[PDB]
RNA sequence: CGUGAGGGAAAGGUGAAAAGAACCCCGGGAGGGGAGUGAAAUAGAGCCUGAAACCGUGGGCUUACAAGCAGUCACGGCCCC
RNA sequence: GAAUGCCGGCAUGAGUAACGAUAAAGAGGGUGAGAAUCCCUCUCGCCGUAAGCCCAAGGGUUCCUACGCAAUGGUCGUCAG
RNA sequence: CGAUGUCGGCUCGUCGCAUCCUGGGGCUGAAGAAGGUCCCAAGGGUUGGGCUGUUCGCCCAUUAAAGCGGCACGCGAGCUGGGUUCAGAACGUCGUGAGACAGUUCGGUCUCUAUCCGCCACGGGCGCAGGAGGCUUGAGGGGGGCUCUUCCUAGUACGAGAGGACCGGAAGGGACGCACCUCUGGUUUCCCAGCUGUCCCUCCAGGGGCAUAAGCUGGGUAGCCAUGUGCGGAAGGGAUAACCGCUGAAAGCAUCUAAGCGGGAAGCCCGCCCCAAGAUGAGGCCUCCCACGGCAGCCGGUAAGGACCCGGGAAGACCACCCGGUGGAUGGGCCGGGGGUGUAAGCGCCGCGAGGCGUUGAGCCGACCGGUCCCAAUCGUCCGAGGUCU
């Protein structure tokens, strides 16, 4: 299992054998190794990756620590790729060819208190024919005195997005190492600017 | 609708349960570095007119 | 970081420069590459240019014209692969950015409403007088 | 199906 | 959702709103400096300086352009022959706001000062 | 994008001038037809003494729609009606001529003999 | 309250005596704090006595892995006598 | 101790619904213990076969001026029927 | 009976299995294909229309199939109100009549505020024996689970012929689901232009208000979006159901079984995605502070760190989360680019004039990608360890 951190920067399409493919590009690289977990010590096997330079005025003293017993710059972000251990110090694109097939994680856009109909995609109500003040509203919750309760995981409105999404399979359309660029074919979850992680896909 | 009221009249104690979170935040306060005056911060004091080492206000 | 720059940069290598510059109004000429099994040959499509959106490496334009009977309207991306050459066949005249309007209008209508642009028309003689 | 019906109409009141 | 919106509805119509800022706008560039809610000053912040640095422009167009909000010649006079001069070398920010310590009694409003810059 | 009550132009001299779709046929509960789809329509309007009459319960193909279709080269193509053409159970044109331009996506679906008939294939 | 015929309430008590609190203090006032009157002022006029529900301040014991008509029986802990 | 009892008092719901046409506000300057709300000025907006102006009924001092803000005013109030 | 609202629809499901389809089988009067019939199986799926208030049913066009039941004939403090229980009116019928009819006909008041449990979301508190900043394990949960056509194998096996496979392989769909906005397509309340009537500034020109909470019209960025785009169902291991065996007695034969061992489902357990240590069984790793003064406790000052306050934010109802706070690009200005609009005003020229031409892709110009300390995030404050005992 191999992956990266990464910021995902925009989307565009590009031209391959006279078709046109949608991409989303995303700036992973590069992204030094700052601990390994290992079995005797973690119990598990993984590498945690910083990501993304700090200014050392923002970062104390408990997190100086940590990076300088890796011998690492400050680093914004630190993130753990399971059942991954590169022979390097420092992971990046490269680690991508094209015709990859990759899992995109991201954190989808939030569309904070949302109805039942955006969330669940209800069928709400009518919208003429006597329908009363319930044109987006849910229906029934339940039956009647059996069981006389509402199950639980009942779909209701509530938040939405601006939680953990990871989209699979993703075509690797090209990587460009000297920009630390990588071309996705396709939808990957988040705002541009967002952090994501690009793994190895484990369909087949 | 039909009018849903309470079933029971709540009690004393669950009523000020309730109320467990209602405590006012005492308002934050920092002193004013030319009068010394006790006065909330990012505002102009209202006591000498001072903000940002300069006069800007009459008191 | 500069997320925009980025995006040009990956669509840098696509981008077409050798295309002569058109408006809403004008008659154009795509000829473009089509497949049908099993060679590729060069279709001409030919009508009004009544749209063009913008954003830069992904503008498109839209061409409108009257097939046997029928109006057919095609949208070419203005930088695809698949565009040999655009030849400027009559300057028009729009008073605004899209017309959708000359739909409902009879080729007589449309003669009127798009009169041939006399000035860009001079500039396409003007220059073509090389050394 | 149709069968009974055991209830009249209902119509709400006006308490004071 | 409001995701990437830029501009306060503040409790207005389209038009109350455009006279809302206008007004204001009339009032900053009058007396130099007023007192409002916090929320209004901010906004009014790039509405003025927009006037200001047209007004630093100077020409026909420009005026003209101003005083399709402001609506006085004599106060257009004084933006263009006393105010904009003393922006002529500043890039921008002619307006500062600066919040007062009071609430209003009625409402309990948080309250700022808006004045043209020095 | 056609659907039932969808009224659709007929492109030849089968003698129909007008169907209205009353099912596309493709799949359990397809919720549109597009070119190169085929649809069961009712022949809503007709011309005296064609192979078809109104009242008739045909299948047909559909050529042109209002609705743009995509193209994997990234461009589309959109038409001033939406038109079709009556087929028989062997998918072939009943009629004799086909009137008016017709999507090249027809080619690949097989319907080779519409692709020749038609004037232009756009 | 009702057009009207007609219906129809609630609401008693300072002190023996006004001796009903000069004057000062905070307050815009209301209100209070001292001074003063009185046997008595939580008899101060919103005035005898001043119960109960109800609201609050202070203290003792107690409560954030627990199952209920709220008690009861037992044991232990802590506080008080 | 119960009568959906009677009279009164006080709770709960709850700092919740609401604060009565979506014609609309902003600033400066006064006054005052206190001002989004009272006075003044400028800008904005609403009515204009009316949301302006005259009668008649009905109401009965509500009119004008001074002095006030306990209550009345759905908030505030220095203003007011 | 001091009230348990009653048909049908809509919305939202959830369960049963006597299974409609899809998966696995045995028997067949099973040649092949396609059926019959019984067994296993509830994971998923089970369409759109015409008629009627209808449930039901019939019919049309399809489909892998168009399953049957329970949940107060599921669901009116969720909606509807066509049907049914009032008062009006009429027809047939009965009654001398008033009136009546599991007979019909037309009409006919469906109640803003959720206390408790429950459910969907989100915090506050305390705990997790030092206090802190990060990064994680995954007990246990939830999500998902569908299916068709065509081609190759092969016009082969089988059949007289018509017809036509198993096994294995490749492609393209339908519906659903999660994300996304590059494209296609929407919206875009003031981003641009055009237009009418009126009033006004200032007479012309040029403009502003109002005509809706945009006067009207043509367009339209970002955002939020589906009609648009990417991707998902698996694969794979394991244990099983019906069912099929290997070896094999009791019972010299026989027997899938009594010892033992195989094969075998869309189903079961893992595997995928998401939540998750209040998992009080409160886990783990990395890093930081530390041996404070007073008389497992108390008062106080600090350390690492935290909060308050502020500038904000594709985060958001408040709260939370996330970024930044001058050692700074956080928002507002400004500048450049993008983008929309589509050639401003002014002037000159042409026309008697409405206008037209040039200057000019001009002028204006939200949000997008950036730069720039011009404006504002000034100045600060309060908490916060001394580590209980075998
Ligand atoms: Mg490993
Ligand atoms: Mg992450
Ligand atoms: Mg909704
Ligand atoms: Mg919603
Ligand atoms: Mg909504
Ligand atoms: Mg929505
Ligand atoms: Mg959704
Ligand atoms: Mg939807
Ligand atoms: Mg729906
Ligand atoms: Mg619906
Ligand atoms: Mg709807
Ligand atoms: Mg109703
Ligand atoms: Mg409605
Ligand atoms: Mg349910
Ligand atoms: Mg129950
Ligand atoms: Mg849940
Ligand atoms: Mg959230
Ligand atoms: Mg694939
Ligand atoms: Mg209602
Ligand atoms: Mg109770
Ligand atoms: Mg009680
Ligand atoms: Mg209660
Ligand atoms: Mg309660
Ligand atoms: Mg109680
Ligand atoms: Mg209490
Ligand atoms: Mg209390
Ligand atoms: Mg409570
Ligand atoms: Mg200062
Ligand atoms: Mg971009
Ligand atoms: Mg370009
Ligand atoms: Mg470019
Ligand atoms: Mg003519
Ligand atoms: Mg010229
Ligand atoms: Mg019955
Ligand atoms: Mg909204
Ligand atoms: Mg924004
Ligand atoms: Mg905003
Ligand atoms: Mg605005
Ligand atoms: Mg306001
Ligand atoms: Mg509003
Ligand atoms: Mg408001
Ligand atoms: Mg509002
Ligand atoms: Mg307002
Ligand atoms: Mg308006
Ligand atoms: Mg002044
Ligand atoms: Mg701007
Ligand atoms: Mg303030
Ligand atoms: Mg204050
Ligand atoms: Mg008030
Ligand atoms: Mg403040
Ligand atoms: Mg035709
Ligand atoms: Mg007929
Ligand atoms: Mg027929
Ligand atoms: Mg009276
Ligand atoms: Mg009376
Ligand atoms: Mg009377
Ligand atoms: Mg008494
Ligand atoms: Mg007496
Ligand atoms: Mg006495
Ligand atoms: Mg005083
Ligand atoms: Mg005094
Ligand atoms: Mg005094
Ligand atoms: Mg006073
Ligand atoms: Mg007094
Ligand atoms: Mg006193
Ligand atoms: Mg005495
Ligand atoms: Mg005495
Ligand atoms: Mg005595
Ligand atoms: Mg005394
Ligand atoms: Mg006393
Ligand atoms: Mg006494
Ligand atoms: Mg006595
Ligand atoms: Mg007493
Ligand atoms: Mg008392
Ligand atoms: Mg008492
Ligand atoms: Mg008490
Ligand atoms: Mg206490
Ligand atoms: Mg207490
Ligand atoms: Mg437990
Ligand atoms: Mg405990
Ligand atoms: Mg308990
Ligand atoms: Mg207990
Ligand atoms: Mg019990
Ligand atoms: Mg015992
Ligand atoms: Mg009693
Ligand atoms: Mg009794
Ligand atoms: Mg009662
Ligand atoms: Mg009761
Ligand atoms: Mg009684
Ligand atoms: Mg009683
Ligand atoms: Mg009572
Ligand atoms: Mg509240
Ligand atoms: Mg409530
Ligand atoms: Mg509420
Ligand atoms: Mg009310
Ligand atoms: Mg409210
Ligand atoms: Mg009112
Ligand atoms: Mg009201
Ligand atoms: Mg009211
Ligand atoms: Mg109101
Ligand atoms: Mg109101
Ligand atoms: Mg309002
Ligand atoms: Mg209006
Ligand atoms: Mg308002
Ligand atoms: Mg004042
Ligand atoms: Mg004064
Ligand atoms: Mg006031
Ligand atoms: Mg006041
Ligand atoms: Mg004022
Ligand atoms: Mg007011
Ligand atoms: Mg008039
Ligand atoms: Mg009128
Ligand atoms: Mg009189
Ligand atoms: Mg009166
Ligand atoms: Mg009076
Ligand atoms: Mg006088
Ligand atoms: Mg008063
Ligand atoms: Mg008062
Ligand atoms: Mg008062
Ligand atoms: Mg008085
Ligand atoms: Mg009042
Ligand atoms: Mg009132
Ligand atoms: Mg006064
Ligand atoms: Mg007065
Ligand atoms: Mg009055
Ligand atoms: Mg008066
Ligand atoms: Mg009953
Ligand atoms: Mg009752
Ligand atoms: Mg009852
Ligand atoms: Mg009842
Ligand atoms: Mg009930
Ligand atoms: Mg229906
Ligand atoms: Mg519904
Ligand atoms: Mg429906
Ligand atoms: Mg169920
Ligand atoms: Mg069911
Ligand atoms: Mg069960
Ligand atoms: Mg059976
Ligand atoms: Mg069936
Ligand atoms: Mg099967
Ligand atoms: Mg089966
Ligand atoms: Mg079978
Ligand atoms: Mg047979
Ligand atoms: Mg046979
Ligand atoms: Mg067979
Ligand atoms: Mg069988
Ligand atoms: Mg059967
Ligand atoms: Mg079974
Ligand atoms: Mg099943
Ligand atoms: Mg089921
Ligand atoms: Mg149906
Ligand atoms: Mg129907
Ligand atoms: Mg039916
Ligand atoms: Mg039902
Ligand atoms: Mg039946
Ligand atoms: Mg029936
Ligand atoms: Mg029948
Ligand atoms: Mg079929
Ligand atoms: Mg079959
Ligand atoms: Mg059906
Ligand atoms: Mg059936
Ligand atoms: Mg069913
Ligand atoms: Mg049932
Ligand atoms: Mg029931
Ligand atoms: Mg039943
Ligand atoms: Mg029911
Ligand atoms: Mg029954
Ligand atoms: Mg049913
Ligand atoms: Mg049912
Ligand atoms: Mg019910
Ligand atoms: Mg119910
Ligand atoms: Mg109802
Ligand atoms: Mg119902
Ligand atoms: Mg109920
Ligand atoms: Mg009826
Ligand atoms: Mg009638
Ligand atoms: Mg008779
Ligand atoms: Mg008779
Ligand atoms: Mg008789
Ligand atoms: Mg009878
Ligand atoms: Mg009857
Ligand atoms: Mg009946
Ligand atoms: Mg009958
Ligand atoms: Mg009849
Ligand atoms: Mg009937
Ligand atoms: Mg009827
Ligand atoms: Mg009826
Ligand atoms: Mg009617
Ligand atoms: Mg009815
Ligand atoms: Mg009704
Ligand atoms: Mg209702
Ligand atoms: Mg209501
Ligand atoms: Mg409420
Ligand atoms: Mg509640
Ligand atoms: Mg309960
Ligand atoms: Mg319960
Ligand atoms: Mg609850
Ligand atoms: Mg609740
Ligand atoms: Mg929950
Ligand atoms: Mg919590
Ligand atoms: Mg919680
Ligand atoms: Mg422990
Ligand atoms: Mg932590
Ligand atoms: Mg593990
Ligand atoms: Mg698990
Ligand atoms: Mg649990
Ligand atoms: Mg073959
Ligand atoms: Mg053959
Ligand atoms: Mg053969
Ligand atoms: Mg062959
Ligand atoms: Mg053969
Ligand atoms: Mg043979
Ligand atoms: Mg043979
Ligand atoms: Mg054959
Ligand atoms: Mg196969
Ligand atoms: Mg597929
Ligand atoms: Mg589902
Ligand atoms: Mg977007
Ligand atoms: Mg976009
Ligand atoms: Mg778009
Ligand atoms: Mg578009
Ligand atoms: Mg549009
Ligand atoms: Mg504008
Ligand atoms: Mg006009
Ligand atoms: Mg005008
Ligand atoms: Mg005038
Ligand atoms: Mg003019
Ligand atoms: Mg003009
Ligand atoms: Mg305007
Ligand atoms: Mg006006
Ligand atoms: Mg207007
Ligand atoms: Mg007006
Ligand atoms: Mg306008
Ligand atoms: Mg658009
Ligand atoms: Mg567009
Ligand atoms: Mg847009
Ligand atoms: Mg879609
Ligand atoms: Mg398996
Ligand atoms: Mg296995
Ligand atoms: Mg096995
Ligand atoms: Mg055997
Ligand atoms: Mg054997
Ligand atoms: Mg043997
Ligand atoms: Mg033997
Ligand atoms: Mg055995
Ligand atoms: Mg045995
Ligand atoms: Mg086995
Ligand atoms: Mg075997
Ligand atoms: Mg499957
Ligand atoms: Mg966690
Ligand atoms: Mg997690
Ligand atoms: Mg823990
Ligand atoms: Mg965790
Ligand atoms: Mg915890
Ligand atoms: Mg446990
Ligand atoms: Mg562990
Ligand atoms: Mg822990
Ligand atoms: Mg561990
Ligand atoms: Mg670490
Ligand atoms: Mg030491
Ligand atoms: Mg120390
Ligand atoms: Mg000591
Ligand atoms: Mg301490
Ligand atoms: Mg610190
Ligand atoms: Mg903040
Ligand atoms: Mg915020
Ligand atoms: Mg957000
Ligand atoms: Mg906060
Ligand atoms: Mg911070
Ligand atoms: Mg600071
Ligand atoms: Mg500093
Ligand atoms: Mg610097
Ligand atoms: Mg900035
Ligand atoms: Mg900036
Ligand atoms: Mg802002
Ligand atoms: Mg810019
Ligand atoms: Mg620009
Ligand atoms: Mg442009
Ligand atoms: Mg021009
Ligand atoms: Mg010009
Ligand atoms: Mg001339
Ligand atoms: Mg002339
Ligand atoms: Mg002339
Ligand atoms: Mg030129
Ligand atoms: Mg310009
Ligand atoms: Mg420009
Ligand atoms: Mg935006
Ligand atoms: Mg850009
Ligand atoms: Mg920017
Ligand atoms: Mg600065
Ligand atoms: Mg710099
Ligand atoms: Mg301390
Ligand atoms: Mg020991
Ligand atoms: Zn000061």
């Amino acid at each position: 299992m191999k992956g990266i951190l990464g910021v995902k920067v925009g989307m565009t399409r590009i031209f391959r054998d006279d078709r046109a493919v949608p991409v989303t590009v995303i700036l992973a690289g590069p992204c030094p190794v700052v601990q390994r977990r290992t079995p005797e010590k973690d119990g598990y096997t993984a590498v945690q990756l910083g990501f993304l330079p700090q200014n050392p005025k923002r970062v104390n003293r408990p997190l100086k620590g940590h990076f300088a017993k890796a011998g690492v710059e400050p680093v914004r972000i630190l993130r753990e790729i399971r059942d991954f251990n590169p022979e390097g110090d420092t992971v990046t694109v490269e680690i991508f060819k094209p015709g990859e097939r990759v899992d995109v994680t991201g954190t989808s856009k939030g569309r904070g208190f949302a109805g039942v109909m955006k969330r669940w995609n209800f069928a709400g109500g009518p919208d003429s024919h006597g329908a009363h003040k319930i044109h987006r509203h849910p229906g029934s919750i339940g039956n009647r005195k059996t069981p006389g309760r509402v199950y639980k995981g009942k779909k209701m409105a509530g938040h939405y997005g601006a939680e953990r999404v990871t989209v699979m399979n993703l075509e690797v359309v090209d990587v460009i190492p000297e920009e630390n660029l990588l071309l996705v074919k396709g939808a990957v979850p988040g705002p541009n600017g967002g952090l994501v992680i690009v793994r190895e896909t484990k369909k087949a | 609708a039909k009018h849903p009221v309470p079933k029971k009249k709540t009690s004393k104690a669950r009523r000020d349960a309730r109320r467990s979170h209602h405590a006012l935040t005492p308002p934050t306060l920092v002193p004013c570095p030319e009068c010394k005056a006790m006065k909330p911060p990012h505002t102009v004091c209202p006591e000498c007119g001072y903000y940002a080492g300069r006069k800007v206000l009459e008191v | 970081m500069n997320r925009g720059a980025l995006i040009k940069l990956v669509e840098s290598r696509y981008v077409r420069t050798d295309l002569p510059e058109f408006r809403p109004g004008d008659t154009v000429r795509v000829s473009y590459k089509v497949k049908e099994g099993n060679r590729t040959r060069i279709q001409d499509f030919e009508g009004i240019v009544i749209r063009i959106r913008r954003n830069g490496f992904n503008t498109t334009f839209t061409v409108r014209k009257v097939s046997y009977g029928v109006g057919v309207e095609r949208i070419f991306p203005l930088h695809s692969p698949l565009i040999q050459k655009i030849d400027i066949v009559q300057r028009g005249r729009a008073r605004r950015a899209k017309l959708y309007f000359i739909r409902n209008l009879s080729d007589r209508e449309i003669r009127r409403k798009l009169r041939a642009d006399r000035k860009r028309i001079d500039q396409d003689r003007a220059a073509e007088r090389a050394a | 199906v149709d069968k009974g019906s055991y209830l009249p109409r209902p119509t709400p009141p006006r308490p004071i | 959702m409001r995701h990437l919106k830029s501009g306060r509805k503040l409790n207005r119509h389209s038009s109350h709103r455009l006279a809302l800022y206008r007004n204001q706008a009339k009032s900053l560039l009058t007396h130099g400096r007023i007192t409002t809610t916090v929320p209004k000053a901010k906004e009014l912040r790039g509405f003025v300086d927009h006037l200001i640095h047209l007004a630093k422009r100077g020409d026909l167009h420009a005026r003209r352009l101003v005083l399709r909000d402001l609506q006085d010649v004599k106060l257009v006079r004084k933006l263009f022959d006393e105010i904009a001069p003393r922006y002529r070398d500043r890039q921008g920010g002619y307006t500062r706001v600066l919040k007062l310590a009071e609430r209003r009694r009625g409402d309990g409003a948080p309250l700022a000062l808006v004045e043209l810059v020095e | 994008m056609i659907q039932p009550q969808t009224y659709l132009e007929v492109a030849d001299n089968t003698g129909a001038r007008k169907i209205m779709c009353i099912r596309v046929l493709k799949g359990s509960n397809a919720k549109y037809a597009t070119v190169g789809d085929v649809i069961v329509a009712s022949v809503k309007e007709a011309i005296p003494r064609g192979a078809v009459k109104e009242g008739d319960v045909v299948k047909a193909v559909v050529v042109r729609t209002k609705k743009e279709i995509k193209r994997p080269d990234g461009s589309a193509i959109r038409f001033d009606d939406n038109a079709a053409v009556i087929i028989n159970n062997q998918l072939e044109p009943r009629g004799t001529r086909v009137f008016g331009p017709v999507a090249r996506e027809l080619r690949e679906k097989g319907f080779m003999k519409i692709v020749s008939l038609a004037p232009e294939v756009l």
